[PDB]
DNA sequence: AGTGTGTTTTTTTTT
DNA sequence: CACACACT
């Protein structure tokens, strides 16, 4: 150990060179101090990068990476000492003191050298710390860890506590142990097992993939395991991009029991810490980050009236045109307030369009255009998907060994914008599911021996082609798509893309197209190939952390979710009854008679279109102006 | 440096972050809107030629440049966990360059340290791969990739050597 | 014979010091290429081992099993003698071996229950490629009550594998030495199979399989569905039927049969001077109309349709706008006419011409999908995602026939595929996107 | 922006130096790229066009030099990079005719179509310097004599095209197709200039 | 052109080869260019001919490198290896680079060139056997390098100096380093002011 | 008393 | 890995 407690010393030479890690320790116990007064505990986890500490020890940082098992226990173990040190909070929660809070090391930033990719993953650096990011397909669930074993007789007033740390938390490899608890315990003592005091730690089986796209063609994706212990459990969902730092280790023997001979060796990651970074380009895993710069900007313009529209040019600035389309979408990206009833009834605040495009109308990139703006954006054709399977798949999994919930886009979909392509080609039994289920937004799952209903809201866009190859006005529209009016008309809009070709507008879309493409992309040589390389980013963990700019507008519209909440109010609610007069009753027989649906629909678009303005209850001019928009629709104007 | 030197030219040519301390009428056609003239506090990217005599011109510099994400902190924390895997030509195929220009202008000497230390490393490196010798291989190939086109250039005459030698010596 | 093995291990260094041919000692620069790059491992031709010595050529082929691993330390030792400086285990990695043998390969088929053990050449078609598997080069253990912590280098050369130790060995029981796996250094190994010669062709024979495996600097080398010729020692081992054991190769040496250079990494076989000559078949536009008339042999004519060919196989250009948007760059050619007119042919003879794709049919390919099919693995009962067509397409321009015999239903899912340049899947709960460059 | 074209037609100068440089062998001229070149020469007109607005600029209103002559100082630096540019393009380009003349005219892209008028003059008048250097004094030497240097005077050498006889200093010589020869280096040099030999 | 980059870069093989034939080198006559008191002199300037016109078969005679491998090739010649080429002196310079890892040995700068040359012609008047002295200058090369690389680490911005490496491994390596050497310099006066 | 040995229907996918 | 049986 004395090499043990030199890197103790080391470790807590790098706490005095680095003051902002103890009084980030000091913020985490007042934190917990002042909570428990009060909940949301943050566990012992403490982030230090790996570019930190770099510098006034290169033997030390070299180290961690080369034996990391060797390195971070002893670190770990200063961390933990210097933390109750000066915590100085000892008393409180002398139960918990007992069962021991273990102090965690995390890590920020890209090693490169070590961190590399889970296909990269070789056994030529094993035992030593990395961090790859990936999709994670398969999680398991949560399953405590009893490594502190707290047992005792009443007559001896010793509590013993028989610690074991088998296989996965343990460095050292200790020898495995059963854990018996005799009932002799030493000199013939009953040895009560006393629940509590004893260390559980929720163990995770969790298996990351790499990307498709980074994976060659033919070359499946490449997954490993990682284990979260009651210290990381569950931030992610499985299939989610995501970073995790962990290191290179082999178990079970390598299978080299007695002779078959020839099988693998067990092999696996085990993460201290986790970066889970899901959003699309590496953003900032669907979170926009706020400020208040970024709070007071924007703001100014949402009092002038054409901020709406400025805010409709810039969506889909590769296409020409459709602005119509382009502030319906804007309308479908801000979300509606769910309204709730002290019943069964509860109101969708949720915005779900259809529309019917020709071929190549750019519709595909639209919703896709939505897609990369959406923060969830599940999307898919009809083709794409199997109907049950992005529904529910109630199969069972071997492992679990029991029937298994299995809901491709719909748990998805719930809690984000949703997208699909082409429903005149979905499965019709898809559809009629997914009939009654948008409307009422949720999902019983009552089918097979499972019987537990999940809530399934979420706003969804349908782009179909129509029966025939385009929309023949001769035709009537449920002449040409053949989809029922079933839940068609449980569309908040409903839209018709005709390629119909004028002079001006072809010159017009022609020009865009020749812009866009002479167009260099950003910076690169003028000869330059295509490079959509992995962009080498260093930074992980918090290291990672008229026109308007898209990401910046997509974190602005979040923040508005986020705060902006109209109310229907009183004027607009006029204006809206007043345009509903006649909306139901339309001698113009602009056909899929509104009925209560369409009401309800233009509520939710006059709520968007105040939380546009970001005012804190609607305003007549999001009701007139949404039954203008909707009328405009209606009419195929 | 060569006057006629075509990397001094094309290194010239890279635009690079300036904020406009001066809000002077006329400039506009930089921005290719002529008719709209320069506002005060305005960044944008220049082109280096014009980049540090923009910074040069001024009392207070009329145009004043921006720390570049080429320099930024985190390339240099790349750089040093190491050196050899850092690709230099992704981060640019003129950095060396571009860095010598930065130091004439700004004399700091930790940027010189931690260029100079990438340099060495990248010099051992590429030693051993022009060393070596065909009688090709993938991880000298991705080294060039990951370096800057002069370390090509000099990867390519010591390598160039390397053969003449080899040649030399074991025929005639 | 500890002694005598020893003093083989300094024939075969004398071997590799000592063999040179025109003053230049291939081995030693082999050997220093390998220190430049720090590839651990050695090719050899045992050609030149006969004309040094016969008799160490003799002695491998008695027992190569057993031989290897003494030429691996000779190689180690030398590479200590050479690159590291005088009075200057794991510090220096072992080098490995590697052989090309150039005598018959017996085929895969009619393989004899002889030659056991023995050194073979061989070739065949991968049709499969396993991941990789560590392998325990060193082994670090501890004696558990006894304490005793000892090293162990196990080769694999064996066979199944070693057993654990047994006894204190300096009662601590019947394996005192618990593994301590973190000192203890892997190599990974990766298992292949090859189909046994399309060419042979053993009319109403199913075309039997033989499992592989390979090393570190063998691993990964080439891929399924490619033919490569292998000399690796014939090899058996206990699946777990009397006396009858699992026959497999542990490979010395690989060679493409198809020869066919791995994934081109832009690393220039080619180099500088046959780009040069293609910049100049680039810089005469004439050359232009010398692709299109060479394109179809004996199609006389069609040539303004051998240029659209040639442009499409040419690849469009991808572009990826600054916005979430990006340019498509590859598209699909419609054939349409007359039968008998060699369309079938000519998209054949394309995609003989480049086999970045791979030619199908509609009623071939299954309809389910065609793009990338989902089918239930055998230990897993979830229906895994495997390659379609159009996955294998990807990256590759790609001819199929009978787009119109096809049913029409599922060539719907090609067309958003091919718009998509991905392939997006949302079946069976499993939200896979693959890309469909083709 | 300005200097981006020229930018363009340094990049392409640069690749042209680099497929010739690659290969030690002669590189033929590419084609003289006078397109990009006439362009600039627009661009420098209505460059110094804009120049003379900024001269009649200030004698009408823009007198504010701090404004006005910053911006003509600024149209200054715009030229002068442009014509850095084209002196390096130039350059380069006067390099690989002084390399080809010593190749072919001082060791013996023959077509000046890839070659402009004023350039074929001066690549003509530096091969007629370079025989004026070969001219008078140092006579004894070749010019461009062989910097390899000589390892054996007498060689046998295969005749590689058949050309009948041709005279040496005192030997008789016939280019018979395929024949070996074995005499001094200097014939034998010279006729791999004309490359009718072969093998060494 | 006037000189290729590559040759003003540094000397080529050839021209190291040139310059080692330069130089004068011990041989033994199998003609007597003495005539007896009881022709065609050869008349050199960049050579005493005088000792040209007094060779007398097998007699000590020092002559300049290249015009003996020109008589070696005919059989009119005779070469003498040099003291240093002799096995023994191969065996101490090997034993004491092996025991010096911090510099070299001092051997004759052409060595190398010497080697090559001599292992081409003079194959057949080595007293030794070729093959093993062919290893032993070929394990010295290889040490020679290895040395260098642990020069490679200690590459300085200010002073590099090469004791007694030879005149090939320099020229071989003059590119690199002074490109490299050349940077740091440059790097440094900017950091200067 | 030696020492050995055992426990973790559905749903697509064809067709 | 490690604890009830069936003799060891
Ligand atoms: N213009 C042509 N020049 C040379 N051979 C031709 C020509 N047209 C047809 N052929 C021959 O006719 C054969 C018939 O074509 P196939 O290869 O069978 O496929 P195909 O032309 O697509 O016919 P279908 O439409 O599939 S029945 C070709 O293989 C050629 O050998
Ligand atoms: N108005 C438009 N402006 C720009 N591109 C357009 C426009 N309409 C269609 N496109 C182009 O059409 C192509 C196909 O569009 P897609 O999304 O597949 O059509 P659809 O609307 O039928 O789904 C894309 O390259 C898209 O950019
Ligand atoms: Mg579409
Ligand atoms: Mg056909
Ligand atoms: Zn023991």
């Amino acid at each position: 150990d004395a090499v043990f407690g030199d890197r103790v010393r080391r470790f807590q030479e790098f706490l005095d060179t680095f003051t902002s890690y103890r009084d980030s320790v000091r913020s985490i116990q007042v934190y917990n101090s002042n909570n428990a007064a009060n909940l949301n505990i943050l566990p012992h986890r403490i982030i230090i990068s790996l570019d930190d500490l770099r510098e006034f020890d290169r033997s030390f940082w070299s180290g961690i990476l080369v034996e990391p098992a060797y390195f971070i226990p002893p670190a770990e173990k200063a961390l933990t000492d210097l933390a109750d040190s000066m915590d100085d909070v000892p008393h409180p929660n002398a139960s918990a003191v007992s069962s021991r809070h273990p102090w965690k090391l995390s890590f920020k930033g890209s090693f490169g050298a070590h961190a590399l990719s889970p296909r990269t993953l070789t056994a030529q650096h094993l035992n030593k710390l990395v961090s790859v990011e990936g999709i994670v397909t398969k999680t398991s669930l949560v399953r405590p860890k009893l490594i502190r074993s707290v047992h005792y007789a009443a007559k001896t007033g010793r509590f013993h506590y028989r610690d074991y740390t088998d296989a996965t938390t343990t460095l050292t490899t200790r020898i495995p142990t059963p854990a018996i608890y005799p009932t002799e315990d030493t000199e013939g003592n009953k040895l009560t097992t006393e629940y509590g005091y004893s260390t559980f730690i929720d163990h995770q089986r969790i298996t990351v993939q790499e990307m498709p796209e980074m994976a060659p063609a033919g070359q499946l994706p490449r997954s490993i395991d990682v284990i979260l212990d009651d210290d990381l459990v569950d931030k992610t969902k499985p299939g989610d991009r995501v970073n995790v730092v962990g290191v290179f280790k082999s178990l079970g023997a390598g299978g080299m029991n007695q002779s078959n001979t020839l099988i693998g060796f067990k092999t696996l990651i085990l993460g201290n810490t986790v970066y889970p970074l899901h959003a699309r380009s590496t953003g900032v895993a669907a979170r926009q980050m706020l400020t208040d710069f970024d709070i007071r900007n924007i703001n100014k313009l949402s009092k002038k009236k054409d901020i709406f529209d400025i805010l409709s040019q810039s969506l889909a600035p590769s296409i020409y045109g459709h602005d119509h389309i382009k502030k319906a979408i804007l309308l479908m990206l801000m979300g509606g307030v769910e309204k709730n009833l002290e019943n069964g009834s509860h109101l969708r605040g949720d915005i779900n369009i259809l529309m019917v495009g020709d071929p190549s109308t750019a519709k595909s990139q639209l919703l896709r255009f939505v897609l990369n703006t959406a923060s969830l954006a599940i999307a898919t054709t009809g083709r794409g998907s199997s109907g049950v399977g992005l529904t529910a798949a109630v199969t069972t999994d071997r492992e679990t060994g029991e029937r298994r919930l299995e809901a491709g886009a719909m748990v998805l979909a719930d809690r984000g914008v949703v997208c699909i392509d082409e429903f005149d080609k979905m499965t019709d039994v898809d559809r009629v599911a997914i009939h009654e289920v948008m409307e009422q937004q949720t999902v019983t799952i009552a089918k097979a021996g499972i019987h537990t209903t999940l809530n399934a809201r979420c706003s969804v866009i349908a782009a179909a082609n129509p029966v025939f190859g385009q929309y023949d006005v001769n035709r009537d529209p449920h002449q040409n798509i053949a989809l029922p009016d079933s839940l068609l008309s449980r569309f908040d809009l409903l839209f018709v893309v005709t390629d119909d070709i004028n002079e001006i507008r072809d010159r017009s879309i022609s020009e865009h197209v020749l812009r866009t493409h002479r167009y260099l992309p950003p910076g690169y040589l003028e000869g330059e190939p295509v490079r959509e390389r992995l962009n080498l980013s260093l930074a992980v963990g918090e290291d990672a952390d008229k026109l308007v700019t898209i990401p910046f507008l997509r974190k602005y519209v979040q923040y508005a979710k986020e705060r902006v909440i109209p109310q229907l109010t009183q004027e607009a609610i006029n204006v809206i009854v007043k345009n509903y007069t006649d909306l139901r009753n339309d001698d113009n027989t602009k056909k899929s008679p509104i009925t209560a649906r369409t009401l309800e629909t233009l509520i939710r678009l006059a709520t968007a279109h105040a939380k546009v303005r970001l005012s804190k209850t609607v305003n007549k001019v999001d009701a007139k102006v949404a039954a203008n928009l909707l009328r405009f629709a209606l009419l195929g104007e | 440096m060569g006057y006629y030197d075509i990397d001094d030219v094309l290194a010239d040519g890279t635009e690079f972050p300036c904020k406009f301390q001066y809000d002077i009428p006329g400039l506009g056609y930089l921005e290719n809107n002529p008719g709209r003239p320069i506002t005060k506090n305005t960044k944008l990217s220049l082109p280096l030629w014009l980049a540090r005599i923009l910074a040069i011109v001024g009392p207070v510099p009329f145009v004043e440049l921006l720390p570049p994400d080429m320099f930024s902190t985190k390339v240099m924390n790349a750089i040093k966990t190491d050196p050899v895997a850092l690709d230099l030509h992704s981060i640019n195929s003129h950095f060396f360059s571009l860095a010598i220009k930065w130091i004439m202008l700004f004399s700091e000497k930790e940027l010189a340290n931690v260029v100079s230390e990438l340099l060495l490393q990248r010099a051992q490196e590429l030693n051993h791969h022009a060393s070596s010798l065909s009688i090709t291989n993938i991880a000298t190939s991705t080294f060039l990739l990951k370096l800057e086109e002069m370390e090509k250039e000099i990867y390519k005459k010591s390598h160039e050597s390397y053969k003449d030698t080899k040649r030399w010596m074991f025929k005639k | 014979n500890d002694d005598d093995n020893t003093e083989i291990i300094k024939s075969f260094k004398n071997f590799i010091l000592e063999f040179r041919l025109d003053s230049q000692f291939i081995y030693r620069d082999q050997l220093r290429n390998n220190i430049l790059v720090k590839n651990y491992s050695l090719t050899v031709n045992m050609e030149h081992l006969i004309g040094y010595n016969e008799d160490i050529y003799k002695k491998l082929s008695d027992e190569p099993s057993d031989i290897i691993p003494l030429f691996e330390t000779a190689i180690t030792q030398v590479a200590k003698r050479i690159s590291i400086l005088s009075r200057a285990l794991n510090s220096l990695p072992t080098f490995q071996l590697i052989l090309n043998s150039n005598a018959n390969q017996i085929p895969l088929r009619d393989l004899d229950s002889e030659h056991v053990s023995k050194i073979v050449r061989l070739s065949g078609i991968i049709i499969s490629t396993s991941v990789l598997s560590s392998r325990a080069t060193y082994l670090s253990i501890m004696c558990r009550n006894c304490r005793h912590t000892t090293s162990i280098t196990i080769n694999n050369f064996n066979s199944n594998t070693v057993s654990l130790p047994r006894s204190c060995l300096s009662n601590c029981g019947p394996d005192p030495y618990i593994i301590i796996h973190e000192s203890s250094k892997f190599i990974d190994q990766q298992f292949l199979k090859l189909q046994e010669i399309p060419e042979l062709v053993p009319v109403g024979e199913m075309p039997r399989n033989l499992t592989m495996t390979c090393d570190r600097y063998l691993t990964n080398k080439v891929i399924p569905g490619t033919r490569v010729t292998i000399v690796g020692i014939y090899s058996i081992y206990n699946s777990k039927g009397v006396a009858i054991r699992t026959p497999y190769i542990k490979i010395l040496g690989i060679q493409s049969d198809v020869e066919t250079s791995s994934i081109w990494n832009s690393v220039t076989m080619f180099t500088e001077e046959e780009e040069e000559e293609f910049l100049q078949l680039s810089r005469n536009p004439k050359l232009y109309e010398i692709l299109t008339n060479s394109i179809a042999p004996s199609i006389f004519g069609n040539e303004d349709i051998k240029k659209a060919i040639v442009c499409l196989l040419m690849g469009g250009s991808k572009k990826i706008l600054p916005d979430g948007m990006r340019l498509r760059g590859d598209i699909n050619v419609l054939l349409l006419g007359d039968p008998g007119t060699a369309k079938s042919q000519l998209l054949k003879f394309v995609e003989k011409v480049s086999p970045i794709a791979v030619y199908t049919s509609g009623k071939g390919s299954s309809a389910a999908g065609l793009t990338a099919s989902v089918q239930r693995d055998p230990m897993t009962r979830e229906f895994y995602l495997e390659g379609g067509a159009m996955v294998l397409a990807d990256g590759g321009v790609v001819c199929i026939d009978e787009f119109d015999k096809m049913r029409d239903e599922d060539r719907v899912a090609i067309h958003e595929a091919m718009e998509q340049q991905t392939i997006s899947i949302a079946k069976a709960g499993i939200t896979t996107v693959l890309n469909s460059r083709t | 922006m300005y200097g981006d074209l020229g930018n363009k037609l340094v990049l392409e100068a640069k690749r042209t130096k680099q497929l010739y440089a690659r290969s030690n062998q002669d590189v033929n001229l590419p084609m003289y790229h006078e397109d990009i070149i006439r362009n600039i020469l627009k661009e420098v007109s209505n460059l110094r066009k804009n120049t003379e607005y900024l001269k009649e600029q200030q004698q009408l209103g823009m007198l504010d030099d701090k404004v006005a002559k910053c911006q003509y100082f600024v149209t200054l630096l715009c030229m002068e990079r442009n014509k850095r540019c084209l002196l390096a393009y130039q350059r380069l380009r006067t390099d690989i005719l002084d390399s080809m003349a010593w190749n072919n005219n001082g060791l013996d892209q023959q077509d000046t179509n890839n070659l402009s008028h004023q350039e074929q003059e001066y690549l003509k008048e530096y091969c007629d310097l370079i025989t004026d250097l070969k001219s008078g004094d140092l006579v004894d030497i070749d010019l461009s004599g062989s910097l390899v240097p000589p390892s054996d005077v007498f060689i046998d050498v295969r005749v590689l095209k058949d050309a009948g006889e041709i005279q040496t200093e005192y030997g008789v010589f016939n280019l018979i197709k395929d024949s070996q020869f074995f005499v001094r280096q200097s014939d034998v040099e010279r006729l791999i200039q004309q490359g009718y030999l072969q093998k060494i | 052109m006037s000189l290729p980059a590559h040759l003003q870069q540094t000397f080529s093989p050839e021209e190291i080869q040139f310059i080692v034939e330069n130089e004068p080198i011990k041989i033994f006559p199998r003609i007597t260019t003495r005539q007896k008191i009881r022709h065609t002199r050869w008349q050199l300037i960049t050579t005493d001919d005088k000792a040209l016109n007094n060779m007398v078969a097998m007699r000590s005679t020092e002559v300049v490198l290249w015009i003996a491998l020109l008589l070696k090739q005919q059989s009119k010649c005779s070469i003498v290896a040099p003291q240093w080429l002799t096995t023994k002196e191969l065996d101490r310079k090997i034993q004491y680079e092996k025991t010096h890892p911090d510099r070299f040995s001092e051997l004759p700068w052409n060595w190398l060139v010497l080697a090559r040359i001599l292992f081409n012609k003079a194959k057949d008047d080595f007293h030794d056997p070729i093959h093993e002295l062919r290893g032993k200058i070929q394990d010295l090369r290889e040490i020679r390098q290895i040395k260098v690389l642990k020069g490679l680490k200690y590459l300085n911005e200010s002073h590099l100096q090469l004791d007694n490496l030879s005149l090939l491994e320099i020229n071989e390596l003059r590119p690199f380093i002074t490109e490299i050497m050349d940077k740091l310099r440059e790097i440094h006066t900017a950091s200067l002011t």
